[PDB]
């Protein structure tokens, strides 16, 4: 949650691909922290 | 109106420094590695 | 005359801090280390 917010917030483009790999069902993109 | 020209001139230059040094600190961030506080 | 000066003084020491502080992030960049993101 947290990790994939601050890799997206600084343009971490690595770490949002090696995050958003594991699963397909596409449940992290769609979420508002705070 | 000379003397308001050189710093007008002063502070541009100010400017497109501090607008390139934003870009190579924003390029720091995102290019810097971090092992220890992954959360 | 003299708080024009003082202005352009000031802003002639920020100049300088600002060409000494670019070249600071230049190094930073220059010699930091990146081992994930490597593309």
């Amino acid at each position: 949650k947290s990790p994939l917010h601050f890799a997206a917030s600084y343009g971490r483009i690595n770490t949002c691909q090696r995050l958003l790999q594991d699963i397909s069902d596409t449940r992290l993109l769609n979420e508002g922290d705070l | 109106e000379m003397e308001i020209l050189k710093q007008k001139y002063r502070l541009k230059d100010l400017t497109f420094l501090l607008e390139k040094q934003h870009e190579l600190i924003k390029l720091i961030i995102q290019k810097m590695e971090i092992i220890s506080e992954t959360e």
